[PDB]
């Protein structure tokens, strides 16, 4: 008997079953008298929800067997199946309403039958807010009461509402499981139907926190596949009932798990016999993550512990610096390859220092793997590395990379810090901020000499060698997605960012990556995606969506940018660039001033006159505000021909810039020093001395098209 | 000359508060506020009452006069503004649970905030403190207690907006106020955010935030102009809720209001300098577009309903 | 170097290119295939690296069978129609459906290598496994020799299930083939144990005994047989019919 098979013969025992309770029902209280659930507005969920019916009276019941008999269509396709699954849950619905009708109290305690309306709504909004992170359904019979107990209180001490069906009730109850709602424990019935009882918890759900109508089946299994965390543990022996009540669950997009051997559908049916691991093969299984209160380390960890530098006589121990070498590194890896809150500690730790201030190699390697987590993300995560070690007291942490520098104060020493405590903050903090990307996280500290040397260079600077190279060759052209930014509206009400891997946020501060990483992480946040549909002009960077993007995002303030030119429908400046390019048309090119450079420019205007001109989210053509990186860009003013109209610059500027802007004029058209031709306020501040030197220079900004 | 005739594709959508004949709807209008030349205003403008569950210690004297008799007990003190000034609806404020302060259990307060919603026909509007681990608590409890009245609650921000949200409106069938600080685009991401959680633009209002004039004012009058130029002039479905903007709550606190006579002797007033500021700020918020306010001197409420009154009709 | 300087002797006055063009994901090796069935597996559970959850899918049911399209054109069919229909038929009937050849551009061109043709053309099932795995219902599994990379994943199969290549609910079609290789191939995979249909006729119908040995007896031999079939629709049911009896012989 296969699986198509198994559910079909447990439907019909599951109609069989039924039509024999109801038949009780008409014989001894006749089809006039009532029917109901204790205390729901929704008659009997199950039926309400597929066909929008409510059933008050013994005759409507024995009339809903017929809805029973429509879902059970036994032909070999996957939607018979989940059908027929619905179809043992409208059954067990049935006879579970017949109880309610055949005996006053059906159910005697510990068990509870039904679950009613008051009580969804208390343990409602929990489920919301993910307080409880699950619900299991426990049914069945475990090898031991023992075996049961320690499953059962595993999803009690991690905040899962755990329902009992079957005999892991008294088994629960030998091991001394403590049951309540207020204890997340609730028994529902020893028979098979009384499943049922936490099915209709997800049908209300739907119903009363969805809001879907009565009769709209399939937005209620989406809402229940999406919305209700809940899946099914089912152990010992199954019955082909007990395999098309799972077939229901199923229906409702519920995993279901069990110890047996069984026809495993992935991410749906699966065998687990291990029960040391069921607990975590169902939060896999159901996607569910468990929030770490509280890091499980001496010292305090709080933000208000950052900047607080210890000085040599508070320092125990010390890393980096010219003192000795130490590396942070976070890559992606493959879920095989890490391991879930795996700390290890390579080499000494720092017991074993003197007690005087010692230098000794720090290896910090974290491990990250998510289904959603990919390499341009593992930089972000690492940036937030050094905040994330700044907040715990007696630990500092500034630089980046190979270039690690870290303190470690002697109070630390004392209250009980070691260098575990490193990987259980770093776990628990990628797990809180980046859980959307970071499933599992496995942090490794080494301090070894050599291991410490041959982990940085098998792993770290392969890897800050292709950030680096992703970092230089990225061009417009290759990507198909541009990203928008609108954190600077708050002073600047029209302003819109576009984000190209060649034009980045004229902050100075968020890339094309940078965007990519936010709007992952943070959707509905300042950054979203800008699809590349609809161009126009290439040359001059117009696109029919970005155009639409920044009219829908700018509130209708901008309609048609250019990302290119300066002069044809530029972009708006904020107020948070350090560079503001303006043109000079005596000159047939263009000025850059720096916001430190306080002095005048060719232009006139100084940088505050040329920043309240520019900035304020208006589209001023000629004028633009950019950070220093923008400069050397290969789309620096293509519209107007390149950067071969920077005529003018400040000298620090020039200095700061002169490798990339010189590597792309010699790209360009020019010898490679063209950092030399440049004038700079050294040389001359002045209309007729700028333009003197740039025709004296041969400057190619006076050899091209006006620039107007 | 041509009249000025510029149509807007947007339309604020309505919320009602209440049960009976006394709930109110908030929303509605396709033009700019009291534009009754341009079109139509959805809804008049709503005026509701301050009331406190402990004694007001800290109010000017002249309020402390007014209420001398009532302010022990909050079911007596709405009962009284019910019956003498008769307010479009009532906000009691749950100061007792403010953690900084006097801290008490969700369970007083929702006793309370449910024998005051019990004792009253009026539609109310429960505000907590501005604690966000405290509001969520403190709602689940007023929410639960407070069920089948349909009740207004405030700030559910961003830090607990699922809470809130789960215990308001979803589990207990009441509004919730959604609430930012001084920004349109906060405003979007909590509104969205309120969407995707499977609450409709019926069952909240907005806080733009609220100020005094004089302290910030110029940030909330622009974060309301844009809000209401995006929701009509764009047709922005997620800026299309009404706005209520808690008045009293910033404006009576000011040294302008509540410096006495004789601490202030050129000034004038105490209780002239209230109602005027008071005044003040809820006449530019209404101008530049929020829906309710809520005011604690009976004179402030009177004067804004009869400049409402004068404006619209 | 010879092709580029050809370019000076166009004439763009006698130029039309159709502007009809589709995308099309390719690119699954065994290997490849191994990598997307990985997202499936409960990493509690595992293993990793095998063919196990899509033996999983074919023994539970939620996946009919899988099948393979392979062959030519031949003017005596309407280019491509046997193609596309054969492997729409299949792709509804909840058989998933790995393409090689000229059928597998085919399908390219048609738009059949879509993620979205996963909910435009496949059954309830294929549809499941194709958003659970997040492949198109139709696997370019790439050229005529690449053939054999569907051998391998058959065989991978039947080693995970412990049965032999002629116990499995797998088929293969040719359903516009022409050439020799077609021949040999058709030839191979019924050795190895997989039914073949051939929409066209091959040179064999003036023989009785031949014909009864490839489409009767050769089931004697090796566990498969030949099916000539000229009729997609008519091909599409008998592989399913021929699946599900398999089936029922396996248990599944
Ligand atoms: S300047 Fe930077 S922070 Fe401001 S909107 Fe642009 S990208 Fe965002
Ligand atoms: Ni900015
Ligand atoms: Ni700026």
């Amino acid at each position: 008997m296969n699986l198509f098979q198994t559910v079909f013969t447990g439907s019909k025992q599951a109609l069989a079953a039924a039509e024999g309770i109801v038949k009780q029902a008409v014989d001894e209280k006749g089809r006039d008298y009532k029917v109901a659930f204790p205390d729901t507005a929704y008659s009997l969920p199950v039926i309400f929800a597929a066909t929008g019916k409510k059933i008050t009276n013994v005759g409507e019941l024995e009339g809903a067997l017929d809805i029973v008999r429509s879902l059970i269509v036994e032909e070999e396709m996957l939607d018979k199946l989940l059908n027929s699954g619905l179809a043992t849950a409208v059954a067990a619905e049935i006879i579970e309403a017949a109880k309610y009708v055949l005996s006053d109290a059906p159910y005697a305690e510990p068990c509870v039958g039904f679950i009613s309306d008051p009580i969804i709504r208390s343990l409602g909004v929990p489920l919301v807010t993910g307080d409880i992170p699950g619900v299991a359904v426990i049914l069945g019979e475990c090898p031991d009461s023992e075996t049961a107990a320690k499953i059962i209180k595993d999803y009690q001490s991690k905040g899962l509402l755990t329902c009992l069906v079957g005999k892991v009730i008294d088994q629960a109850i030998e091991g001394k499981v403590k049951m309540g709602l207020d204890l997340r424990v609730i028994p529902l019935g020893y028979d098979v139907t009384s499943v049922i009882h936490v099915v209709t918890i997800a049908i209300r759900a739907a119903l009363i926190f969805g809001g879907i109508k009565g009769g709209q089946l399939n937005d209620i299994l989406k809402y229940t596949a999406e919305r209700v965390p809940a899946f099914v543990n089912a152990f010992g022996p199954l019955s082909e009932l007990v395999v098309s009540a799972g077939a229901g669950a199923i229906a409702l997009g519920f995993p279901v798990l069990t110890d047996q051997v069984v026809p495993e559908v992935p991410t749906l049916l699966l065998t687990q016999k291990d029960y040391d691991k069921m607990v975590k093969t169902s939060l896999e299984a159901r996607n569910i993550k468990i929030k770490i209160t509280e890091i499980p380390i001496p010292v305090s960890f709080a933000a208000a512990f950052e900047g607080e530098r210890i000085r040599k006589n508070d320092m125990l121990a010390e890393f980096g610096g010219n003192k000795t070498k130490a590396w942070e590194l976070v890559m992606c890896a493959d879920q095989g390859e890490v391991e879930d809150h795996k700390i290890e500690v390579i080499g000494p730790d720092i017991d074993t220092i003197d007690k005087a201030p010692g230098r000794m190699p720090l290896g910090m390697l974290i491990k990250v793997s998510g289904t959603n987590m990919q390499k341009d993300f593992e930089p972000v995560l690492e940036r937030r590395l050094h905040y994330f070690l700044n907040y715990i007291e007696g630990v500092m942490h500034v630089g980046q990379r190979n270039l690690t520098w870290v303190r470690i104060g002697k109070e630390a020493f004392e209250k009980g810090f070691r260098l575990k405590h490193f990987g259980e903050v770093i776990y628990a903090k990628m797990l809180d901020e980046f859980g959307s990307v970071v499933d599992k996280c496995e942090v490794t500290i080494i301090t070894d000499p050599g291991k410490a040397e041959e982990l940085e260079g098998k792993y770290a600077v392969p890897r800050y060698k292709e950030r680096d190279a992703r970092l230089e060759s990225l061009v417009d052209e290759k990507v198909d997605t541009f990203y928008s930014c609108n954190l600077c509206q708050s002073f600047a009400p029209a302003h819109v960012c576009i984000v190209t891997p060649e034009r980045l946020g004229l902050c100075g501060a968020v890339s094309w990556l940078d965007a990519k990483a936010t709007l992952e992480l943070n959707p509905t946040g300042p950054c979203q995606a800008v699809p590349k549909e609809g161009v126009v002009d290439e040359n001059l960077g117009i696109w029919e969506k970005v155009n639409e993007t920044v009219s829908k995002i700018s509130q209708g303030a901008v309609t048609s940018v250019t990302l290119y030119s300066i002069l044809q429908d530029p972009m708006t400046s904020c107020g948070c660039f350090e560079c503001i390019t303006g043109i000079m048309p005596e000159a047939n090119g263009v000025v850059m001033v720096n916001r430190e450079f306080g002095a005048t420019t060719p232009l006139g205007m100084t940088f505050g006159e040329l920043a309240s001109m520019t900035g304020g989210g208006v589209q001023t053509p000629g004028f633009m505000g950019h950070g220093r990186q923008f400069i050397a860009s290969k789309k620096f003013m293509k519209g107007e021909g390149g950067l071969g109209r920077i005529v003018w610059m400040p000298k620090e500027l020039k200095d700061f810039v002169a490798e990339k802007l010189n590597k792309t004029a010699k790209e360009l058209y020019n010898i490679d020093n063209f950092a030399d031709m440049i004038c700079d306020e050294t040389i001359a501040t002045e209309s007729e001395e700028v333009v003197k030197f740039l025709e004296e220079k041969g400057h190619p900004a006076l050899k091209m098209d006006p620039i107007m | 000359f041509k009249k000025p005739t510029q149509k807007f594709s947007g339309k604020i959508g309505e919320v009602e508060i209440g049960t009976g004949e006394k709930a109110l709807k908030l929303g509605g209008e396709s033009v700019l506020p009291f534009y009754t030349f341009d079109g139509d205003t959805g809804n008049t403008p709503k005026v509701g009452m301050e009331i406190l569950d402990v004694y007001p210690e800290d109010w000017i004297d002249p309020l402390k006069d007014i209420y001398k008799d009532v302010a022990k007990d909050p079911v007596k003190w709405a009962q009284f503004v019910e019956e003498k000034y008769s307010p479009d609806f009532i906000c009691l404020r749950l100061i007792s649970a403010d953690p900084n302060g006097t801290d008490a259990a969700p369970e007083d307060c929702a006793k309370t905030a449910k024998a005051v919603v019990e004792a009253i026909k009026t539609p109310l509007v429960v505000a907590g403190t501005g604690n966000h681990e405290k509001d969520a608590k403190l709602f689940e409890k007023v929410a639960q207690e407070t069920e089948g009245h349909n009740i207004l609650l405030m700030s559910a921000v961003e830090d607990n907006y699922k809470s809130v949200g789960a215990a308001g409106v979803m589990a207990y069938n009441d509004k919730v106020v959604a609430e930012s600080s001084v920004d349109i685009n906060l405003a979007k991401q909590i509104n969205i955010l309120m969407n995707q959680l499977g609450i409709d633009n019926t069952k909240f209002v907005d806080n733009v935030g609220c100020a005094a004039g004089g302290y910030g004012y110029e940030y909330v009058i622009s974060t309301l102009d844009r809000v209401k130029l995006a929701a009509l002039g764009q047709d922005d479905k997620t800026l299309q809720v009404p706005i209520i903007s808690p008045v009293s709550f910033e404006a009576c606190k000011v040294k302008e209001a509540m410096d006495s006579e004789e601490d202030s002797p050129q000034w004038g007033s105490q209780e002239d300098r209230t109602v005027s500021m008071e005044v003040a700020t809820a006449s530019g918020v209404l101008a530049s577009g929020t829906d309710a306010v809520i005011l604690r001197h009976p004179k402030s409420v009177e004067v804004i309903r009869n400049f409402i009154k004068e404006l619209l009709g | 170097k010879e092709a580029i300087l050809n370019f000076k002797n166009r004439d763009q006055s006698k130029v039309m290119i159709p502007e009809l063009k589709c995308k099309a994901i390719l690119g699954y090796s065994v290997e490849e295939i191994i990598n997307k069935l990985d997202k499936v597996v409960n990493t509690q559970i595992g293993p990793m690296q095998t063919v196990k959850p899509l033996a999983d899918v074919l023994v539970s049911g939620v996946l009919r069978g899988a099948a393979a399209v392979v062959g030519c054109n031949n003017p005596k069919v309407v280019q491509d129609s046997a193609h596309i229909e054969t492997i729409k038929g299949l792709i509804k009937n909840d058989v998933i459906v790995v393409v090689t050849g000229c059928a597998a551009q085919a399908a390219a061109k048609y738009g059949l290598l879509q993620k979205e043709a996963a909910e435009k053309y496949a059954g309830p099932g294929l549809a499941t496994v194709c958003k659970l795995v997040d492949i198109p219902p139709v696997l370019h599994m790439g050229s005529c020799v690449d053939i054999s990379r569907i051998l391998d994943l058959v065989g991978r199969v039947a080693n995970l299930l412990g049965v032999d290549m002629s116990d499995l609910p797998v088929a293969g079609v040719a359903p516009e083939w022409m050439s020799e290789k077609a021949v040999a191939i058709g030839t191979y995979v019924v050795t190895s144990g997989i039914d073949t249909w051939l929409g066209v006729a091959p040179p064999v119908t003036g023989g009785p005994e031949v014909v009864d040995i490839l489409t009767n007896k050769m089931e004697d031999w090796v566990g498969a047989k030949f099916f000539i079939e000229t009729d997609p629709h008519k091909a599409v049911e008998q592989i399913v019919n021929r699946m599900n009896e398999k089936r029922k012989k396996l248990g599944i």
